[PDB]
């Protein structure tokens, strides 16, 4: 089985290469889901960009061999950490937008 | 402009898939989906015939 | 009566056009392995067609005005039949070219003569009803189609989709001699102009040529796609210049000075490129994505023909007391709406009523869009021009249809690999729910290098599906803005 | 081979992100089932709700990828329990819809 | 049966492109046959009926 | 063969799934070939007749 | 070579399914080529000709 | 590099199944970067130039 702890909880922002510059640590940021709509706010900070694009590790081809290639423009996650005296008044879930 | 959006986001957590150090048959199961538990609880018991 | 014969007769000579048209497409698999060739070598069966037609079309009104427009449509019927037959009983790949070119020059004054004929000889008091009925074979020989050609290919030996054309072919000219007797049309010899046509040539050629070879060729990446852009573009532009300062029009170019007319034109080009640039996914959607066959691919857009065939006659009746504009805007709102319709509801697990009630709803759109404004595209002209207007409409709208392939196609692969690249990332290791999958593969016996080619088909599928209603959204957003221009056209209806 | 109760029974909801906020434990409902009709009414509660909604635990997460013109929400299974006294006497089975 | 196609698959069916409809399932019967009329008219495995 | 090809497949195509539709199904058969004429005239596995 | 490629395959090929189309058959074949000329124009894994 | 990305791919590409259409390929090439300069304007795995 699983056990998912329901605790210490961040968020994944998937950004395109061309925002990825001027982002630093520390930056402030704010989040806002869609269960919840534009009633509540969150507070956080970037705690840092990933050395990979996700694409690094894949097992398979990114397009196929018989086809052409086509340019995409590449993503790259980014951790925020959220206030956690928001979560237990207001808790998140796995894999809802924001 | 002095921000940047995306909407490409997903709240992300730790999960840990409970696996047993010793091989065996089992006799009890003592939670389902949906359950509290906490640190130290028994979750699984094996036949200690063996 | 002489006139529901005559009716019946034009309608058979419009419709074997389109019959012809569709099947070929639906039976080119078949074809192509019967005759030891490739997909690519024999799509070559359709391009030839393409070029012949789109030279024939703009033609009509020129040997109109010289041969006889009744003389020219009981000949161009007769070789269009003998030609369908030596198709039909050809032998190899280069043959069926050849004759395929021939039957492609053959047949281009079939629909605009036939249109022609139609409107001049029922009186006035009926023309509303006239060209209600022509509509409609335009209309429902594109689904009559496919379920036909799917069954001969995947029972009988190809060949006879190109011979049902015979019999219908000796019904019109059976019946267009016993009818049309007495009824000629006035004749008028005049000097030929060179330049224009070979310039006229050349230039509809390597437009063709173009669109229907660049996708292989990966389009502009190709000198050879190069090339043929800038011939096309010269040559058109230098016989758009000259046919406006020639004395003898090989072109009728002065019925664009009539707004209507050019309202009219741009409205049904370029609601018919969305259109006929969408319908051409669903089948190759079906038949790849979800393993449909051809027969019940065809069968999924009978749906279509339930409202038109009723509402015609209806629409056609009433014409009296309706401002045709509202017709078109009504039926762009529809065509929005049946998009918007499959880009919302599209599932890997669809049933056949997932894609049938749309087509339901689109019959309406379909309806109420093509006898409102080619009547408005042919408002106010005097009788002996039909003919050349009637060319004039039917060669933007092949153009446009073969433009709106052109891009569909390419955008559809692209965004598949699009899709298909954003979605191979998750499958990497340090992912649950990803060596789990591998784990139940390696279950049923599979190898891990077939495990990995199953799950990239998988992506594949997906990424599709994706891509393919990402182009719906698109088509209905456009037309959404399409919706206005219709209003610009004067009302002098009749 | 598979031994399949016929015993307990629940129902999964797989309700949208966007209409579980005021969801609660023990909230009263009621289920009609595509077998029995409308004439057969089951009554529930809501025993809990899920973390990880659909896409988190799959191979093939559908996401707001940049470059999606088409926006998508998300679903998260609530669980609901069954009155055993209707369940025997008219029986249910694995997968069927409601 | 105990259990639907879809919920007995071998494979699960892949998430969807974000689009969900509501189709209708379909459950298997056993359904026992004569053998004295078999050896007449023998069957055999995946033939439609 | 006693089997259709839809079944005795890697897979065993699903139905019950919901989204089923009629195809007619082909049942493999064995024939034999004169072997004193395959040396005349060789063959390869996997080509078309 | 002694099978079609279709035959001799990663994933094997599926004939008797129902929805089969006829496609021309490919048979590959060895060619070899002079080692002097390849001396001075190398050639590398993949490249078409 | 000695071979082509579809000839060392992680799934090879087949070419002989009658249902092939002609495709320019492609070679990876490695080029060295300075290192004087990243330290200035880091860059991570997988971005494009």
């Amino acid at each position: 089985m699983a056990v998912v702890p329901a605790t210490n909880m961040w968020v994944d922002a998937n950004f395109k290469e061309t925002q990825i510059a001027n982002m630093r640590i520390g930056q402030p940021v704010t989040i806002t889901t869609d269960i919840y709509g534009d009633d509540v706010k969150y507070t956080g900070k970037v705690v840092g960009l990933d050395m990979g694009t996700g694409s690094a590790f894949s097992l398979l081809p990114a397009q196929n061999a018989t086809g052409n290639w086509i340019k995409v423009v590449q993503r790259l996650p980014v951790r925020i950490e959220l206030d956690q005296k928001q979560l237990e008044q207001y808790p998140l879930r796995i894999g809802l937008s924001t | 402009r002095h921000f940047e959006e995306t909407d490409d986001a997903y709240v992300a957590g730790n999960q840990i898939q409970i696996m047993s150090q010793v091989s065996g048959s089992v006799t009890k199961v003592w939670a389902d989906n949906t359950d509290f538990v906490k640190e130290g609880d028994v979750l699984v018991t094996l036949d200690p015939t063996d | 009566a002489q006139l529901v014969i005559m009716t019946i007769a034009l309608s058979l000579a419009t419709f074997m056009q389109v019959l012809d048209s569709t099947i070929a497409n639906v039976a080119i698999p078949t074809i192509a392995g019967n005759l030891g060739s490739s997909l690519s070598q024999g799509t070559w069966v359709i391009t030839s067609f393409g070029v012949a037609n789109a030279i024939s079309i703009p033609l009509t009104g020129w040997l109109a005005k010289r041969v006889g427009e009744v003389k020219l449509f009981l000949w161009s019927t007769i070789a269009f039949a003998i030609a369908s037959w030596a198709c039909g009983v050809s032998s190899s790949l280069n043959m069926l070219i050849f004759f395929r070119v021939i039957q492609g020059i053959v047949a281009g004054p079939l629909i605009p003569l036939s249109q022609s004929l139609l409107l001049n000889n029922y009186p006035p008091a009926k023309r509303s009803i006239a060209l209600a009925l022509w509509s409609m074979t335009v209309i429902v020989a594109p689904i009559c189609g496919p379920i036909l050609g799917g069954y001969i290919s995947d029972n009988y030996h190809w060949g006879w989709i190109f011979f049902i054309n015979v019999p219908i072919g000796v019904a019109v000219v059976l019946m267009t001699l016993q009818t049309l007797r007495g009824r000629e049309t006035r004749t008028e010899r005049r000097r030929i102009d060179a330049v224009g046509l070979a310039l006229l040539v050349i230039g509809i050629g390597s437009l063709q040529i173009m669109l229907d070879r660049g996708k292989e060729l990966d389009w502009f990446s190709s000198q050879e796609i190069i090339i043929l852009t800038v011939v096309a573009v010269v040559a058109i532009c230098f016989l758009i210049v000259w046919e406006l300062t020639d004395d003898n029009p090989i072109v009728d170019l002065s019925l664009f000075k009539s707004r209507n007319f050019t309202i009219g034109c741009l409205c049904i080009s370029l609601a018919y490129m969305l259109y006929f640039g969408a319908i051409v996914l669903l089948p190759q959607l079906l038949q790849e994505v979800y393993g449909y066959t051809a027969t019940w691919a065809g069968l999924a857009s009978a749906p279509v023909g339930i409202i038109p065939v009723i509402l015609s006659p209806i629409i056609g009746r009433f014409a009296h007391k309706l401002d045709m504009r509202r017709l078109v805007t009504f039926s762009f709102i529809m065509y929005a709406v049946c998009f918007y319709w499959r880009a919302y509801t599209f599932e890997p697990g669809m049933d056949f009523g997932a894609s049938a009630w749309p087509q339901f709803i689109q019959g309406f759109a379909v309806a109420c869009f093509f006898m409102p404004l080619t009547t408005i595209t042919l408002s106010g002209l005097p009788p002996e021009r039909l003919a050349a207007a009637s060319s004039l409409s039917n060669f933007t709208r092949t153009l446009a249809g073969s433009i709106g392939t052109s891009i569909t196609t390419t955008m559809w692969t692209n965004r598949e690999s699009m899709h298909h690249a954003q979605l191979t990332e998750s499958v990497n290791p340090f992912n649950p729910n990803a060596q789990a999958m591998y784990s139940q593969l390696e279950g049923l016996g599979m190898t891990q290098q077939q495990a990995s080619g199953w799950i990239a088909q998988q992506i594949t599928n997906q990424g599709l599906i994706i891509s393919a209603n990402e182009i719906f959204w698109m088509s209905a957003g456009i037309f959404l803005v399409l919706l206005g221009l219709v209003w610009f056209a004067k009302p002098p209806f009749g």
